[PDB]
C-alpha cells in the first residue's frame, strides 16, 4: 500500500497534457541534424512542434529546442490517414507559413516522409521529418483515435 | 448530440448541391441528405440556411446493417443490400471508395426516387473509420464501464 | 429539448450489460424462430439463447429464454482465435454444457455454434448460425470485452 | 493497478514452469516472468507462492518498441531487435505465435543468462490484442478527454 510521489504527480501531467508522441532523431555525433517531433492533439487540431536538437544527450539542459510549429485543422486528419493506409499517394498543406507534403517513401514499405517549407515574418526555414515504420504506425494509430475521439465517440 | 460527419457539397447550380450527414445513435445508423436551397450563400450576415431539410432524405439502419457495411468495407462481403417499406439500398466498395444507392423517399413525400451518392478517396477513408468507430461503440462498453 | 424517455433509454443501455442480439426470427415457423443475446457481465461473456414465443406481429414478449452459458473471461481468446482464423475449434465443456465454435465451411467468414445443455437430466440442442455480419459483430464485441476486462478502460 | 496479462504455466517439474506477466504503463510495455516454485500446489492452505517473485526477470520497453511490436503482429516487419544496458532481445512472429528471446539478468544479478518465451494459439491472440489495445490507449485521449 505505498506512497508513491513522482508516480502520482506524473498521472496528473499525462492526464492535463495534450495526448502525443515524439518521433525522436538524436544525433550527438552532429547535433545539427539531431531533431524531435512531437504530434499531438489539442483543440481538434494536430499540431506537429519540430524541435531541433540542443545539446548532445550526454549533458545539463534541454535537450530540444522547438523551432516551429504548424497547425493542422481537422480536415487534414483523414488525408494523411489516406496516404498512411495506401489508398493516397500524396497530401499538401499549404499555409501562408506553411507549405508541405506526406508522401510514402520508396526506400521501404510502409514508412514515409514529412518535408515542408516554412515561412514567418521575410524567414523561411526547410525541415524533414521521415517516420520509419513503427513511426508510421504510431502516426496511423494517433491518428485514428483523434478522428474516433473528435468525431465525438468518446462522449 | 451524436457522433456523425457531414460532406458539404455546395454548387454553382444549386440542383446539384447537397448535404450529407451520417451519424450513429447507439447501434443505429441514420443516413440523411439535404438538397442545397438556393444559391451558394456569400453574404455572412445571410443567417438563411444553405440548405433544404423540408425535402430531405432521411434513412435508418439496423445494428446488423452497420455490421455488413463494415464487413463491405473489409471485403469480407462484395455488398449488402437492405430493404425495408421505406428504401432498397445496396452498399457496395467501387475502385475510388464507397456507392449506397437505390430508391428511397423524402420527408412527408410518400413517393419513391432513385437516388446515389458516393463516399470516395479522403470521404472513403472518413467514412470507413466513422463506420468501424460506430461498430465497436455501439455495444456500450464505455458508457457501462463509466 | 427534455426527451425523457430517450434520456431514460440511455440510461438503461448504460447500467445494463453492454450486449448485442442475434436476431433469427421465424413466424412462418414459430419452432424455428429463436434470439441469442451476447452479452458481458462481471468478467463473464453470457450467451442466453431464447426460442420464439410468438409472431412478431402479436402482443407481448416475442421471445423467451431456454439456457445460459456463462463463459469464463479465458474462452474469450479462443473464441476470437477461431474468429480471426488461427484455430479451427473451440470446445466448451463443463457440468451442463458440452458445445463448439467452428468456422462454416459454407460461406466465408461465417462460423457455427452448435451447443448440447443439459440439466438436472433433461437436456436440449441447439444450434445458432453467424453470417458474415453477426460474426464481425461477434469478432468486435469480444475484442471490446478484452480491452475491458483488462483495464485498459481504467 | 496497470493493465495486463498473465500466463501461468505450472508444471509437475517445477524446472520448467513460470509465470509470464505482460503489462504497460502509459506508453512503456513491461514484461517479467517469474520461475515456478516447488510443486504445483495442492493444498488451499498452502500460503507460500507457487512462483518465485525473488528470481524474476523483469524487461522495460521503450515507446517506439511497443509500436514495433504491433508491427510485427501485422506483417510489416519480420523482427524486431531490443538492445540496452539491461538486455538484447528479439521479438519475432512464428508459425505457431510469436517468441520473444535473448538475453537479459535476473532481479538483483548482472550474472546474464539466455532466455525465450513464446506466446502460442490463443496466447498469440491475447498478446496482438493486447498490444494493438496498448497502443492504440499510450497516447492519452481516453484520460485527456475524460
Amino acid at each position: 500500500k505505498w506512497r508513491r510521489p513522482s508516480l502520482a504527480q506524473q498521472r496528473a501531467r499525462r492526464a492535463q497534457l495534450p495526448p502525443a508522441f515524439d518521433v525522436v532523431h538524436w544525433n550527438d555525433e552532429d547535433i545539427s541534424r539531431g531533431h524531435l517531433l512531437r504530434v499531438l492533439h489539442r483543440d481538434t487540431f494536430v499540431v506537429l512542434d519540430y524541435h531541433r536538437q540542443a545539446r548532445m544527450l550526454t549533458e545539463e539542459g534541454n535537450k530540444a529546442e522547438r523551432v516551429v510549429s504548424v497547425m493542422l485543422p481537422a480536415v487534414y486528419t483523414a488525408r494523411f490517414l489516406a496516404v498512411l493506409e495506401g489508398r493516397s499517394e500524396k497530401v499538401e498543406v499549404h499555409s501562408r507559413y506553411t507549405n508541405a507534403t506526406f508522401t510514402p517513401n520508396p526506400a521501404a514499405p510502409y514508412t514515409f516522409t514529412l518535408k515542408c517549407t516554412s515561412t514567418r515574418p521575410d524567414e523561411t526555414f526547410e525541415w524533414t521529418v521521415e517516420f520509419d515504420v513503427a513511426e508510421s504506425l504510431m502516426l496511423q494509430r494517433f491518428l485514428t483515435q483523434a478522428l474516433h475521439y473528435n468525431t465525438g465517440f468518446a462522449r | 448530440s451524436l457522433p456523425k460527419f457531414e460532406i458539404h457539397d455546395v454548387r454553382d447550380d444549386p440542383a446539384e448541391g447537397t448535404m450529407t450527414r451520417v451519424a450513429v445513435d447507439g447501434k443505429l445508423l441514420l443516413i440523411s441528405q439535404y438538397p442545397q436551397l438556393g444559391p451558394r450563400k456569400v453574404d455572412p450576415n445571410d443567417l438563411s440556411p444553405q440548405f433544404d431539410a423540408d425535402r430531405r432524405i432521411s434513412v435508418r439502419l439496423r445494428h446488423v446493417d452497420l455490421a455488413y457495411l463494415v464487413g463491405v468495407c473489409k471485403e469480407r462481403v462484395p455488398r449488402h443490400r437492405m430493404e425495408t417499406k421505406a428504401y432498397t439500398l445496396d452498399f457496395e466498395k467501387s475502385a475510388q471508395g464507397y456507392h449506397l444507392h437505390g430508391k428511397v423517399h423524402r420527408v412527408a413525400s410518400q413517393r419513391m426516387e432513385d437516388w446515389s451518392v458516393k463516399f470516395d478517396n479522403h470521404f472513403a477513408v472518413t467514412l470507413e473509420h466513422f463506420l468501424e468507430s460506430a461498430l465497436d461503440e455501439s455495444f456500450g462498453f464505455r458508457q457501462h464501464y463509466a
